[PDB]
């Protein structure tokens, strides 16, 4: 197990299913050895991964919920959910501290900064907002997008956060003066799903492209997104163009991330698959049946091994990786 | 009948000669020209 | 941006079309005020500068003169009045005939 | 001034018609020469920043883009001018003076898009803080050309009011002030190398 | 002219002239005389122009004279010569632009160049599909002084359409003379093509008012701007129309004071041999894709001729208005199978008449109204396949439930009709939550 090096293999450590609807997104708990997953039951059920025992469910919102996050310390945890409100979960606890409304619609997304005191999030009446941590009040909304956004992630430092939408666009903004600092649209269906190249990939990225080195020494922010045509293209923010385009996902992209030591790209898609990618050499290592029906989203833990995927039927799956 | 008019012209030509006029043709002129930079081409003269 | 007085010094010291080699004046006709009139401190001084907020600096060339016509002083502090040559005009230099 | 004159004469009303075409032709040529100038000197200088610099294309891919199919029509604009180099034929070809016109606003919003390019540039050399942008592109973009940057230097150092040359341009052998002292370096410095 | 141009030091000489002008003559008399009728009557007229004229003719015995040009030495030479079996590229296999040559195409290519020269009006009449468009704009392509400019005529058009174009694509400038309605670029040829300029309804006196205004275009050189009651020449402009057979529902016999500017030329369509000709190049450079599956491009193009012919004897326009086949329906044919080899590395051969069939299936079954003729479709697409491809898995091949997707795939691959199903359940349940 090269500590910069393990991906997922087809024997599945445990299938965990306790939710009674698809479940939309699971995350792992920054610090504690325990994972979340939030299903559309209204339900957020927490399972311990290393032995695969439910603990206990969060419960209080209305409709499916669909998007949980953590903050820096794990010790808060935002979800957003289909009736229109935000809550702030005490994870100590396990109460909710806050509720916050405001969005018109479906609120499709939620992020909290890294800083800790403000929660990002997107919604189906095509606007992004800004709440306070501890006041819960809404800050800023930023608006530019022409139809429904599905996420909100911020960068690494937190002062871009970018956002992909059924207008066939990903936006990037800048969060201290609400400017729209880039318009990528390459895509020619919906982006779903979005996410931040950490720094160890930078210069991995900066020789995959061939991209020459900056005399700043900065590369400049990396972007992926998977995208309903069936591609993951990865973007670079400072120069709006697209490094790359991944192909050989069957149907729509749902989540993606980058493996935590940088080296790979980590993928699931509605066609049942769970796909491992070289973007050194532009294409996809390995490929896992991951659920048997359409993959929702998954997350890969910072240090240790483990790898998480929720599904639509409503089981969620962890993967031991060798 | 002008309604299946236009719609023939429209689906055998993809475009209506007479649709934009005056104040409409020159609006047309210049989101055409932000959408060509805006997608990457240079078109100055109006045919193009 | 540049002003109106900087957008014209600016011409003249470029001197794309022969300035320099002219005689440019630049007359400031109307009331004077510390507010406008004191961003003129160093053009008028020894400097011989105009300094914009943007770090740039224009230099006076030898062939302009900045001229001022103004009906009173009522309102002008003593750094502007030390910084130019004063002409007065009586009214009894226009007499009625 | 001379037509004018004319015009002020007795003898002007049986040369009504062609006074009146050559002031037409000469207010012309003005129109066309006064933006065509300027348009010249940006393009001078502006082929300099996108050539001299190798990290233009990467920091600024579609800036770099614009310009190159910019100086692309310039440049069949001065082959056409070229081929038939006098005044009347360039002033007659078809649509000249809205060619130009459109080469001064591109021209301009690329200079206007460089804003980035020319800040991050001063750090290399600190004076250049105290230098406009309009002249720091001049600067650069034209540092081929030498002879006219003897305009710049009183704006970047104390006394330094022009710079000594040899024949050939490229060995900087001392420097001189508005007075016309001068000083003599010990080395001279090369700018070939 | 053109010749001497070419030849400065040996200037045109007076026999030669006079075999060139005798010869062209022929010519000439052939295709305005017969060049708005079928192939049989063309062939007529050459027989009874060789029994009767003295000019030399060519010595062919069976060969009609109409597949003869003129050179310009003076001789007879067969039109065959300039057509010559080409190889498409693999990326331009059955595009728009792309024209197979054919004996029919260069001899209409050359007759629509010669007419075209002289900025004189034309129509070509023939069956939906035939390749008149096609035709036009080889021609064009060969004359760099024109644009084609498109108008679809209709039961309900009148002239504000070509007033309408005219305003688009060109403007009136005032002269001494009067009104000038000219292009807005110079030096450049216009020309209007109008698709069905015998669809415009007939009113209840027996007269076209489209085509009234098109005949005062073309004989007086002008129209009337009715705005201000001014008469307006048209300069560097010309007129092109095509037109199915009058005969043909809905299309209405043309003016005769109309017809006597515009010569006619009768486009049919291809025969079995010319068909087989243009697809089997189209399908050769398609299966060049596969190189397991060249040696089957000569059945395949076949077989494919062979369905065709049958749907054009089987459904008529009798039976239902949109029954209608043309050239077209194979030029998507080849277009989809092409589509659906791209991807693909390689392929057996029940899986490449498996698409053959489903491209049958999509473009000659899904317009049949009643059920009878999509079991006939059915079992005659088998029994052509079963034919022309004998030694075949005929199950493999044949599934019935024929379904194509890449909804559940990056390319377009068949797709089982359970795996389908359930998907489409699925993505009806997302459709219902979104949309
Ligand atoms: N010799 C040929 N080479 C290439 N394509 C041909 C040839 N003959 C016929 N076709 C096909 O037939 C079609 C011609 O239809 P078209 O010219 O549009 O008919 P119409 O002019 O009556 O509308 C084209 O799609 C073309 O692909």
């Amino acid at each position: 197990r090269d500590p910069k090096e393990w991906i997922p293999r087809p024997p599945e450590k445990y299938a965990l299913s306790g939710h009674r609807s698809p479940v939309t997104r699971v995350i792992f708990h920054p610090v504690f050895s325990v994972m979340v997953s939030a299903s559309e039951d209204a339900t957020i059920k927490v399972w311990d991964y290393e032995t695969g025992d439910f603990e206990r469910t969060l419960k209080g919102h209305t409709d499916s919920v669909q998007d949980i996050s953590f903050d820096h310390s794990g010790k808060l945890l935002a979800s957003c959910s289909a009736d229109m409100t935000i809550k702030l979960w005490d994870f100590q606890g396990f109460e909710c501290i806050r509720t916050m409304h405001g969005h018109d619609h479906n609120v499709s997304s939620v992020a909290i900064m890294p800083n800790g005191d403000h929660i990002v999030s997107a919604s189906r009446d095509k606007t992004i907002k800004m709440w306070e941590v501890q006041t819960g009040y809404c800050v800023k909304t930023f608006t530019g997008h022409r139809e429904w956004v599905r996420m909100v992630r911020p960068n690494q430092d937190g002062t871009l956060i970018a956002s992909c939408s059924n207008d066939q666009t990903v936006r990037v903004w800048v969060v201290a003066t609400k400017e729209c600092k880039a318009e990528l649209r390459e895509h020619e269906h919906v982006v779903e799903c979005i996410s931040w190249a950490p720094e160890s990939s930078y210069s991995s990225i900066s020789e995959a492209t061939g991209s020459e080195t900056k005399k700043s020494g900065k590369p400049g922010p990396f972007l992926l997104s998977g995208s309903r045509d069936k591609t993951i293209k990865m973007w670079d923010v400072s120069t709006g163009m697209c490094l790359m385009t991944l192909v050989g996902h069957d149907n729509w992209v749902r989540g993606v991330l980058f493996h935590s030591g940088g080296k790979f790209i980590l993928s699931c898609a509605d066609d049942k698959t769970l796909r491992v990618w070289d973007y050194k050499n532009k294409r996809c290592m390995k490929t896992l049946n991951a659920h048997e029906h359409f993959v929702t989203s998954l997350d890969f833990h910072k240090t240790a091994p483990y790898v998480v995927t929720g599904s639509v039927d409503q089981t969620v799956k962890v993967w031991e990786c060798r | 009948s002008g309604f299946l008019e236009r719609m023939n012209t429209l689906l055998a030509n993809g475009e209506v000669p007479g649709l934009f006029e005056g104040d409409e043709y020159a609006t047309l002129m210049t989101q055409c020209k932000e959408g060509a930079q805006k997608e990457g081409l240079m078109l100055d003269s109006h045919e193009e | 941006t540049d002003g109106l007085f900087t957008h014209v010094l600016r011409k003249i010291i470029d001197s794309v079309r022969g300035e320099l080699q002219k005689r440019q004046w630049i007359v400031f006709d109307g009331d004077v005020d510390p507010e406008w009139v004191e961003n003129l401190n160093s053009v008028l001084d020894d400097n011989k500068l105009l300094t914009l907020p943007n770090g740039e600096r224009l230099s006076l060339p030898p062939n302009v003169r900045i001229m001022f016509e103004v009906q009173d002083l009522k309102y002008a502090t003593l750094a502007t009045v030390s910084r130019c040559g004063m002409v007065w005009f009586s009214e009894d230099v226009l007499s009625t005939d | 001034n001379s037509v004018s004159a004319m015009k002020l004469s007795p003898y002007y009303k049986v040369f009504e018609e062609d006074a009146l075409s050559w002031e037409d032709k000469l207010n012309r040529i003005m129109a066309l020469f006064d933006v065509w100038i300027d348009v010249q000197r940006r393009w001078v200088y502006l082929e300099g920043i996108f050539t001299g610099s190798a990290d233009i294309k990467h920091l600024l891919p579609v800036e770099t883009q614009r310009f190159q199919s910019i100086s692309t029509e310039f440049l069949a604009l001065m082959k056409k001018v070229s081929k038939s180099p006098l005044v009347m034929d360039v002033l007659n070809i078809q649509g000249v003076q809205r060619s130009l016109e459109r080469l001064a606003d591109l021209l301009g919003k690329i200079q206007k898009a460089l804003g980035e390019y020319l800040e991050r540039e001063r750090s290399s050399f600190p004076r250049f803080y105290f230098v406009g942008d309009e002249d720091l592109l001049e600067i650069i973009g034209n540092s081929k050309n030498v002879a006219k940057l003897q305009k710049h230097f009183k704006k970047m150092f104390a006394g330094v009011s022009s710079i000594i040359l040899n024949e050939d341009n490229s060995v900087v052998l001392g420097i001189s002030s508005r007075e016309g002292e001068e000083v003599m370096f010990k080395t001279p410095v090369s700018i070939t190398e | 002219a053109q010749y001497n141009a070419n030849h400065p030091d040996f200037p045109m000489q007076i026999e030669q002239l006079e075999r060139y002008i005798q010869r062209y003559l022929v010519y000439a008399i052939l295709w305005s005389l017969s060049g708005d009728s079928r192939l049989k009557m063309r062939a007529e007229l050459g027989e009874y122009i060789r029994r009767i004229t003295t000019v030399p003719l060519p010595t062919a015995p069976n060969i009609p004279i109409i597949d003869y040009e003129v050179s310009i030495s003076g001789e007879w030479s067969p039109w065959q010569a300039k057509v010559p079996q080409i190889e498409v590229e693999t990326h331009k296999v059955a595009a728009p632009d792309v024209v197979v040559p054919t004996l029919d195409t260069v001899r209409h290519e050359a007759l629509l160049y010669t007419w075209l020269a002289e900025h004189k009006p034309l129509v070509l009449c023939g069956p939906p599909g035939s390749g008149k468009t096609m035709t036009l704009f080889s021609a064009l392509r060969a004359l760099p002084d024109m644009e084609v400019v498109g108008l679809n005529f209709s039961s309900a058009t009148t002239p504000e359409l070509l007033l309408k174009t005219f305003d688009h694509y060109c403007e009136y400038r005032r002269t001494p003379n009067g009104v000038v309605l000219a292009p807005v670029q110079l030096g450049k040829w216009l020309v209007l093509f109008c698709d069905e300029i015998n669809l415009p309804d007939m009113d209840k006196y027996g007269t076209q008012r489209v085509i009234s205004f098109i005949r005062q275009m073309v004989e007086h050189g002008g129209f009337y701007r009715t705005s201000d009651q001014t008469w307006v020449k048209l300069e560097r402009i010309q007129f092109v129309g095509a037109c199915n057979p009058p005969t043909d529902p809905g299309r209405k016999p043309l003016s005769h004071r109309f017809l006597r500017h515009v010569p006619v030329v009768y486009v049919d369509y291809p025969g079995p041999a010319s068909l087989t000709q243009i697809y089997g190049t189209f399908n050769r450079a398609m299966l060049r894709l596969i190189p397991s599956l060249r040696t089957y491009a000569e059945p395949l193009t076949a077989a494919m001729v062979e369905f065709y012919t049958m749907s054009q004897e089987r459904f008529t326009q009798d039976t239902q208005p949109h029954y209608i086949y043309s050239p077209r329906e194979m030029t998507r044919w080849v277009r989809g199978i092409f589509e659906a080899l791209r991807p693909l590395e390689t392929l057996p051969v029940e899986g490449l008449i498996r698409i053959w069939a489903h491209e049958a299936l999509r473009l000659f079954q899904d317009r049949l109204v009643e059920d009878e003729e999509r079991r006939w479709t059915d079992e005659n697409i088998d029994t052509v396949a079963l034919k022309h491809f004998p030694n075949i898995d005929r199950e493999k091949a044949m599934s019935r439930p024929i379904l194509y997707s890449n909804w559940l795939s990056k390319d377009y691959i068949p797709v089982d009709q359970e795996e389908l199903r359930d998907y489409v359940k699925a993505r009806l349940k997302v459709f219902y939550e979104e949309e």
